[PDB]
């Protein structure tokens, strides 16, 4: 155990190297307490496999770092490389890239992924 | 060099303020003890959690103690389990009789505080009745509707609502509970010196469970809470505002002792068929007034430093010490349960007599002197949560009741506003066990986790085959 | 070309119609205050779904209204929140004493429909009686079970079966209701108008959620609901046999008013450890019977236009309309509740005057004229839901009580068959609110989606390592 | 939201354009009601489990459209392929191919991709 | 050979045994007949299961009988399920009055455990109590509370606790019962068969459900339960310790039958509002009393079988079979559920008549013989579980009362040890629920599957491109 | 239907075959019961996802079998082959193999399969 949550305010280069040990956290363990307590389980299962999905939808599955062929844009963020990966956390480039939360993710699923898929498809078509 | 192309890093940290009901885990060992218990409950788990705690430095976020969610989760939890937890047990409706209630003449003289009371039930046949007898103390009992005779009385309660006697079971200890938050979640600490209650916290710890609470339940003095840090704290959510409370640890605690020393007999009364039933029987006479103590020296020495804090925030002017604002004994009393036995204590001898918190440093030193005493109510007929939940009734137990407390705060506020002119004067507050228990949780909160990040990187992309 | 491939497709838009349940979502804004809404509690999800649809096209499928067992889960969803209303309450059951009883003697006259019954009630002391009185509905109170003395009665029910007064709080709106599904199924309309309760559905839609339902109880009219803004559409499982029950869509909302035109002060006894029974007391001089209104043109053009439907629907011949033929005042009477207390009215009055349904067509079109008339029994025990679920007491409301609706549509049979040679007659029918929800849901249809499908196609292989 | 089954009316050839969005809502959000209602998303969940599992048992995890390496049988059917793909609906096909339900799935299965995994072992072994 | 390398394997079959909740798996058929029956209710699993035995091969593992928390399991959940089953059922508290009783004088004589009595109910009307009568077997029925007069009679459990009359849908019928397990966990079948329940099992099948057992507390003889094998097989957790409980298993059935011999007349009585009590009424005139059957020639027969065995463990020493140790004959007596009309039989009689366990052989053979007769007490009032669940009341069934069992095996110890020499007694034993259980449950146990594991091989390397 | 655990008793290498029937069986089934279910279920689901989680972190997602690029330690053990594969059980091996649970799966985590991504998002980086 590294430390769940163990270099949240380092760098995102850091925080690259972590991913796992956060990722194994994110899923496990005359009244009716019990409702409560399945209520929770069956909230952090459901949610889990949301994203599960959107990681099938993205073509990401079965990997924790994921590459994809969309570009960058400078509305998203002027700041190079260096300016985010050596220079922040990723607690704030969040905050930083908010915007383009669902921009980026249905540009991701059709015209990434699909657009994969469809050139895949046509190459199975051969 | 090139374009940066978006990429998805999986289990990113990150955290979003949000709310969520969680774990009630606990110490293991109660659950062998009684068949359910109070808390540590049959309901709860004894995971009995190993206290990991990371502090992460860099990172700061703000903590807000009166916002904090969990104190109004945990008044929910506690009165929750108190219905459950009563819910099968006996009723007094039987037992609602005219009284006939008289002297508790014993040996050469009388139990002031109580009446001796004759009443009848049905016994276990319903066909028959025979006459029987118990104490109690006066503020349960009443009068009837009219004294044709005065000793016509009732219990206070019929008129609004049948009562039930705990399951002897069921015994008050508040056993320590730790909170703790399920997976996609996370809990924050303020593992911060001087940290007053909002703002940012300089430096923050993860934690899967909190510190073991001890879920008292007490009207103006905390006991048994948490030693606080390093000196003398005023929190509130409004230090400006005199109608706003003012809550106050101590740094080093106080030690405070009571008994009923009176020689209570327990007695039993089979009413109806199917139950049974307890009530104050004899008295083995040496009759005092039941009462606890705190010893001056200390309980003077520690309301100095207070004065001192307060003036930290109120700059020169002289602060003071007061009775209660007054009205139900209810709010006047220091009121809190040990061993199960209810307790009304008066505090208008405690909060009294005070120069400037600054003069005071006048006093601070001393040989060893004698306790103060804090004169006490007792009543049996009870409504727990500052006047709702259920009406409850408390059966007297064996003899000699002795039990001990540590106090470690206060519930405050500065009176109303005179000409103030290099003056101000406090009282003990109302309060609400929810700022008992933001006497605790000030230094906690709970996010979730968000663990997708799209991010820029000259990776070459995923062209078809790579 | 090449041999066909099996080729795997997720996603896959084929479904199969099936039985499940569903959720209760609601309107949010309701347990703001109404915890407890008789019908849709707080149980029900605050949602306010978004009323999203897709008319599909090309779609192929026959519907069947009588089948949707939505229906029969709406009558055990109904008839589970009812048990869950009343349980906290308080029973009729110390009240089942001897009555001894008189009139409703008011502004020198009397209630015909009522009697004023004395009896005694202990007050929160066990060993304590008093007397006291109040009036009642003929219904309500029978003469006493021995013919010993005309002015002595009991209760109803208690030589049955104890029944509640529900508590004031507990809330008897019929508010909009919403059914939506879980994932993995999806609710399909039949948008196909002129789909008779049966056949091919040519045009059906997607939707996520229903339109707002009301539960509003009745007994021979349908209210505040299925407008069919195409037709007065007439239906039944099969119209061809008299044995089945008859559902008319009204093509117009057609006005009712009702009034109780007598003015209760509400009589108000408090019984036991804390408990009051609501009664009838003295009434302010409005002191009439209770009726309602619509006028004849609306109801008898509506009657005609009907008629034409059955001599679609029929050949030609002279049906008739009539009052229901026989049971209690709950089968013959049209009954409601009026938003307090429930209505038992003449629509045996109001099934007259009538020739040949479509050749009423002799009329075709009038003026506007006066209302028809019908009188009411007002009464306050019920066995609610025909016996099935418990049996109730309403506590009666003080004041000006008076209450309008929509008749929206019927429930009728055919009469028993004759040689019926070129003659019918139709009548109200009692029916089930099982009618109310088939007359109400027969547009929806619940199905499971299988995303699972397995096509050829020539993908020419995935080659090992493609 | 397109909308459940929003090209169901539309020949197999045009579903397949839709696919991502009809999968992503296969998985959605005093009294004894919250059995009832937590009864229902686990149903769900489990369905959603079955269906993942089942397609990597195929060797078709991931992709929402996989090829296979199965060649047809001409009992399943031997019509001309543009019927199926540029004439027919899915809600007529299903009702074609469903006589060769657990036929063709056994032999995806084992015969297919569990043999494709034995050679897939014996080549890892080299 | 090549280097060696991780590799995973998954759905790799192994497992561990576990402790795990399991499902109340059964015939579906009842739940159509009997809401909340006494075992599987309406809500219980409609499986009715398909039996996918499989024999492993090559695989042995110990089994351990006395130590399959699944005993527990079926002791919990009966017993949970029984008073949950009597919840809804009528409460015999008002009933708890004087009784002024006098003979039950049928046929002109006297039923002579039976007796009547006298006494006052609440009619519907509260304040109209009114005389009726009763009878009762005697058992139950305690000369009242100071015995000044002879005729005065209570109800025994009136100064304890309340009792339940049982509803009719409160089926006690013994419809067949399975277990079955979750998913990640399976039951592993003792296929050793003639194996004697601890030890190594060394022929072992995955089942996926139990074959039926039956619930009935047969307190000595066990009934319809299994049969033994092929041996009359005696298990014991210690054969060595007298102290230990002993099962025998018949691989022989042996018949018996039961009767109350004398018919029985239902009577009613309305209690307040609702709740209608079942008395037993008149009996139709004959005095004979109840009673069970069996041969002397089987019971020996057995007993020899059983005594060659035992003495094979015990070497040679004359076991002599032979009455109760002794205690109250609610414990001590053999007792059955037929009907309801609960039978508490003369063992006494039975276990008796015994030369050396082992040289009975010397007998071994004669022509048939007649039933030894058991007489038996009947009773109404039962604390069902040994001392805890609820008291339950059960409703006199009027007529034939007659019904016929299979002996399936025997619970007993071996006496008291004096110097044994050559020498041993044995009687009948009724400690448990659990050793009914255990009769049965001997032969499954629960592990839980473990899908995961690496191993050693050639793969060269899944090298990247690979 | 081969039977569930039907091949317990067999040689490792002989059972490795079966995979998909045993995987198959993974994943099925006015009162309180519906507790002891859901209790049931609710167990059952998260079990599995917990497993599918590992063997996505080591790089071996949807296939029943994965070779990784690890090489054997004579602690783990030092036995021929054949003792293993061509011999004993599952069951029997699993008593050995028991020792290295945890050592060998965080090795599998990190300095095995996170050092593969860590060397392919550098390849991906290039
Ligand atoms: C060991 O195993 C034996 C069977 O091998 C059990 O003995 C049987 O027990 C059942 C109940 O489980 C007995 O059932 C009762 O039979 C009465 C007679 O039924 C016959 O006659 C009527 C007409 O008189 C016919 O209609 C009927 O079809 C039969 O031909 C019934 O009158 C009883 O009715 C009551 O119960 C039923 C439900 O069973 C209700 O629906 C009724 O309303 C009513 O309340 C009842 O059906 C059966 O007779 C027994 N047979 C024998 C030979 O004994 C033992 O109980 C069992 N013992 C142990 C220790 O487990
Ligand atoms: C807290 O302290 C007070 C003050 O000691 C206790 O009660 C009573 O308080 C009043 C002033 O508020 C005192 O003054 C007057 O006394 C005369 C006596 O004849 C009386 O006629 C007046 O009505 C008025 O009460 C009074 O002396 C004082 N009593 C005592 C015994 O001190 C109070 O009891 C304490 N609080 C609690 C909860 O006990
Ligand atoms: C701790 O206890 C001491 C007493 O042991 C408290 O001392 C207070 O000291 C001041 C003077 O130093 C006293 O002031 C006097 O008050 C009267 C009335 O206003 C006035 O007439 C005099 O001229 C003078 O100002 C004060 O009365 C005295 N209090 C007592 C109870 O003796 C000290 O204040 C206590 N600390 C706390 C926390 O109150
Ligand atoms: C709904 O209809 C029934 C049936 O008509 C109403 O009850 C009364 O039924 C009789 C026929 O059995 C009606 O006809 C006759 O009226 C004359 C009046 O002088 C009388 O001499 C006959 O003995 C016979 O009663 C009677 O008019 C009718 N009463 C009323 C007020 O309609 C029933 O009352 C109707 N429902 C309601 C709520 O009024
Ligand atoms: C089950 O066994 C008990 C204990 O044996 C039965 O009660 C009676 O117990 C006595 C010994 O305490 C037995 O022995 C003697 O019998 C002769 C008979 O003439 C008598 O003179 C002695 O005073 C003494 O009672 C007696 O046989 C035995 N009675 C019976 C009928 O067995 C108990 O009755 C047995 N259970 C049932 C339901 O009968
Ligand atoms: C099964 O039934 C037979 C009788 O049908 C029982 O036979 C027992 O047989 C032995 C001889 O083989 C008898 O022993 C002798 O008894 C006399 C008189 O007490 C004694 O003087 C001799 O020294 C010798 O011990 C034995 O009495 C006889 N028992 C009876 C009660 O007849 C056999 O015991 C029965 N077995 C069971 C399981 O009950
Ligand atoms: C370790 O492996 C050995 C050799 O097979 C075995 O005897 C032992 O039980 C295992 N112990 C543990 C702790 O896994």
């Amino acid at each position: 155990f590294l430390g769940f949550l163990g270099a949240a305010g380092s760098t995102m280069g850091a925080a690259s190297m972590t991913l796992t040990v956060q990722a194994r956290n994110l899923l496990s363990g005359l009244t009716v307490w019990g409702i409560k307590q399945l209520q929770a389980r069956v909230l952090a299962v459901e949610r889990y496999l949301r994203d599960q999905q959107l990681l099938g939808i993205w073509g990401c599955s079965g990997k924790l770092i994921c590459c994809t062929n969309v570009p960058w844009n400078s509305s998203w963020s002027n700041r190079n490389l260096s300016e985010i990966w050596d220079n922040m956390t990723w607690l704030q480039w969040d905050k930083e890239i908010s915007n383009y939360t669902q921009i980026i993710y249905g540009l991701l699923e059709e015209s990434q992924n699909q657009q994969e898929k469809n050139e895949q498809d046509l190459l199975a078509l051969d | 060099a090139e374009n940066l192309w978006v990429t998805v890093y999986y289990g990113v940290p990150v955290w979003k303020e949000a709310k969520t009901t969680l774990f009630c885990a606990s110490d293991a060992r109660a659950y062998e003890k009684e068949v359910h218990n109070v808390w540590a409950t049959h309901a709860c788990v004894p995971t009995d959690p190993s206290p990991q705690e990371l502090v992460l430095g860099n990172v700061t976020e703000n903590f807000n103690m009166w916002k904090n969610d969990m104190v109004d989760q945990m008044h929910e939890d506690i009165i929750s389990l108190w219905d459950q937890s009563l819910k099968p047990c006996v009723k007094l409706t039987p037992l609602c009789v005219t009284l006939i209630c008289s002297n508790a003449t014993v040996k050469n003289g009388t139990v002031e505080e109580m009446k001796n009371c004759s009443f009848n039930t049905t016994t276990e046949i319903r066909d028959k009745e025979k006459k029987e007898y118990a104490l109690f103390y006066k503020p349960d009992i009443v009068p009837l509707s009219e004294t044709n005779n005065t000793s016509e009385y009732r219990l206070i309660n019929c008129n609004t609502s049948a009562c039930t006697q705990a399951c002897p079971k069921v015994t008050f200890e508040p056993i320590p509970i730790h909170y703790c938050a399920p997976a996609g979640y996370a809990i924050l600490k303020c593992n911060d010196e001087t940290f007053n209650g909002t703002g940012p916290c300089s430096n923050v710890s993860t934690v899967q469970c909190t510190h073991g609470i001890r879920p008292v339940v007490s009207t103006q003095l905390l006991l048994n809470g948490s030693l606080a840090e390093k000196e003398i704290v005023i929190r509130s959510e409004n230090l400006t505002n005199n109608a706003k409370i003012i809550i106050v640890h101590l740094h080093t605690p106080v030690e405070i002792v009571c008994t009923r020393p009176n020689n209570n007999t327990r007695k039993s009364v089979r009413i109806g068929p199917g139950q049974t039933f307890y009530a104050t029987g004899d008295i083995i006479g040496d009759i005092k007034q039941a009462h606890c103590n705190i010893s001056e020296e200390k309980w003077n020495d520690t309301l100095q430093k207070v004065g001192i804090e307060l003036q930290k925030h109120f700059p020169n002017k002289t602060i003071k010490y007061n009775q209660s604002a007054g009205g139900d004994m209810e709010i006047t009393t220091h009121s809190f349960n040990c061993g199960g036995e209810f307790f009304y204590c008066n505090t208008s001898n405690l909060f009294n007599g005070t120069y400037n918190g600054t003069y005071i440093s006048t006093n601070s030193s001393a040989n060893s002197t004698s306790t103060i005493t804090l004169q006490c109510r007792i009543k049996q007929i009870i409504n727990m949560w500052q006047g709702v939940g259920r009406c409850m009734y408390a059966p007297p137990i064996a003899g000699n009741i002795t039990c001990r407390s540590n106090i470690t705060g206060l519930l405050l506020t500065r009176d109303g506003g005179t000409n103030s002119n290099e003056t101000e004067t406090f009282r003990p507050a109302g309060g609400d066990m929810r700022d008992n228990w933001r006497s605790e949780l000030y230094k906690y909160k709970v996010v979730k986790i968000e663990p997708l990040g799209v991010a820029p990187t000259r990776c070459k992309r995923r062209v078809v085959g790579r």
